[PDB]
């Protein structure tokens, strides 16, 4: 529960993914 | 894991009991006045559980009025705190360090000269009136005007009663005004007549100044001069959509929520008087016959009279347990339904073209004015006039009480002593004056009149309440711990 | 159905209720 | 339950008791 | 005149939320995907974020 | 003054100092609210009521 990795460098954690072609505001871009 | 720290020790133990209180008052007034008829302090922690019988005996009837009186009573819970600014002060909670050095007493208010008279708020607090010299605590005066101005002041047409929150003390009053002298205990505060369609208009299609869009005046045929944007469009169409909002809904905070956003607020949470309970009942009336022989110049056999004699049972019209200091008031009102025999329906009006009569796309238009000739008619340029403002085509969803032929009071010989409507000697104006309730109308009905000083009601209340309070059952000398 | 007591004053009859807090049009006024 | 007799004069109601003798507060008086 | 000028400064602030391109443009107006292969755009085979 | 928290005590345990003017403490904060509001789902312009 306590200890962990050498792998902890943020609170904020990111997640994988596919990309998609998507819409957002304004327009298409990547 | 586990290492200390402070807590609480529980303190001491409380006692408890439960104390059955009757209570009997006496009371006399007239309609439409809101007469104190109970008080009582509460202490943090009890429950209380109340019952009120009264008895309503009105001034004898000349004839069977062919109109109603009805009764409304009402509970409320004031804490002394949102009265008095300095309460937390008084039991000790203090800005600087350690203990409160000089902390203010309860406010006084003083009598005025000769005393207070007979029928004002202090006479039916229980202060004895025509009593020069003596002085009283004041915050139960403040508390009923802030009941005044939380729930019975209409913030359309009147300002709200004075209302002060100092240590001050305060100068007691004899006087009528209804806007300083309430806190002050002088006549008490007279309540506004019920909704309908003429006690419901407002001052103006919205609340604010309405909403126009620009027009520039400057010239150099005129160069620039610009425009309108659209965007500055939508922004006037939402301002005047948030300012009829306003005017529909009531501009108090805890109205504010509720309209814009949906939300009811705890009148705890916003320090307003709580609404304990409340009743409402009409009197009832004994018509009597006449036994005696028809006499010249009299009444003749079988000509009715009345009496009215009505018995009201409130159960439970508090029930509920108080967490801190608070007073509790119970307050009585009479009053009755209007009808109206001077002005003339909006219908008979319209008719100038196809646009004045009702269409269903005509429905979502703005607040429209309704005219002076509606209430009073006067065939001169103030009957198309405005009085006031209601919701379009309201009217139609309306049929305002009337009165036809000798009923009628401007008839040189009347009936109108069969009935309550309403009288006016000139134009009535949309304003704090006029929506309150009138017991003119209800006098001529009477035998003995109240402009000869009888008063029109004359009241027996009775009160049993079971009080879970934290005291001893027995408070007996002597202590348990040195 | 004809017999009525000496309680008869008028057409219209009002029915005792309980009082709650409502929002009326143009505010709150008991 | 709105007609009732020419009986009617206060709001309170008093009822009808045996009578014990009692200790009230400072001693014993009927 | 009114009614027109609402609905020019509906049709502009479409074109700025969405995108002015031909392909936004069909799907923004008409609710409409269109290929990119259709209208001569490179088409996107794949990708992977991490 | 002497009731409140002291950070010279866990200052002399240090490598780099605070009375250096190095912060006792880095931190990195993260939030994710879910929040349910009064608000339509995307504010797009344009009126329901005139």
């Amino acid at each position: 529960k306590r200890h962990q990795w050498r792998l902890t460098h943020s609170a904020r954690s990111i997640k994988r993914a596919n990309i998609m072609p998507s819409n957002p505001r304004g327009g298409r871009r990547f | 894991a586990r290492v200390h720290d402070f807590s609480m020790f529980k303190g001491n133990h409380i006692p408890r009991s439960k104390i059955h209180i009757p209570h009997k008052t006496i009371r006399a007034f007239n309609v439409g006045e809101i007469i104190p008829i109970y008080q009582t302090p509460v202490y943090p922690g009890e429950h209380i559980k109340m019952d009120l019988t009264s008895l309503y005996r009105p001034s004898t009837f000349i004839v069977p009025p062919m109109d109603d009186l009805i009764v409304d009573t009402y509970a409320f819970a004031v804490p002394w705190r949102i009265v008095w600014k300095d309460l937390e002060k008084f039991f000790g909670e203090n800005s600087d360090s350690w203990d409160v050095k000089n902390a203010p007493p309860v406010p006084d208010i003083v009598a005025p000269s000769g005393g207070w008279d007979y029928g004002t708020l202090a006479d039916h607090f229980g202060i004895t009136p025509k009593v020069p010299g003596i002085r009283v605590k004041s915050l139960r005066f403040r508390a009923y005007a802030k009941i005044i101005n939380d729930w019975f002041r209409d913030q359309n047409l009147s300002s709200e009663c004075a209302l002060t929150l100092d240590s001050s003390n305060s100068q007691g009053s004899n006087g009528s005004n209804q806007v300083t002298d309430i806190q002050l205990g002088g006549k008490p505060y007279i309540a506004n007549k019920y909704h309908d369609y003429f006690t419901s208009c407002l001052p103006a299609p919205q609340k604010g100044a309405p909403t126009t869009l620009n027009v520039g005046g400057m010239a150099p045929d005129l160069s620039n001069a610009t425009g309108i944007s659209i965007s500055d469009l939508r922004l006037a169409i939402t301002y005047q959509h948030y300012k009829e909002m306003d005017a529909r809904g009531g501009t108090r905070y805890v109205e504010f929520t509720l309209n814009h956003f949906g939300v009811h607020t705890a009148d705890a949470r916003l320090q307003r008087s709580e609404f304990l309970g409340g009743h409402s009942q009409s009197l009832l009336v004994q018509s009597v016959p006449q036994t005696s022989s028809t006499v010249e110049k009299m009444t003749p056999q079988g000509n009715l009279a009345a009496f009215s004699e009505t018995m009201i049972q409130n159960n439970y019209l508090v029930n509920k347990t108080f967490t801190e200091h608070s007073y509790i008031i119970v307050l009585a009102v009479v009053r009755y339904k209007h009808t109206y025999q001077q002005g003339i329906e909006a219908d008979w009006f319209r008719g100038q073209d196809k646009f004045d009569m009702y269409d269903p796309l005509l429905a979502n238009i703005s607040e429209q004015p309704v005219k002076n000739r509606e209430i009073m008619v006067q065939g001169n340029s103030q009957d198309n006039e405005i009085f006031g403002f209601q919701e379009a085509w309201a009217d139609l969803r309306f049929k305002p009480n009337s009165v036809a032929g000798v009923m009628r009071s401007s008839h040189p010989q009347s009936l109108d002593y069969w009935h309550f409507a309403d009288h006016y000697a000139q134009l009535p104006k949309l304003s704090s004056e006029w929506l309150k309730e009138d017991y003119k109308n209800v006098d001529r009905t009477l035998a003995l009149k109240a402009s000869d000083n009888t008063p029109q009601l004359r009241v027996d209340f009775m009160f049993n309440t079971i009080a879970e309070k934290p005291m001893p059952l027995y408070s007996t000398p002597g202590l348990r711990r040195i």
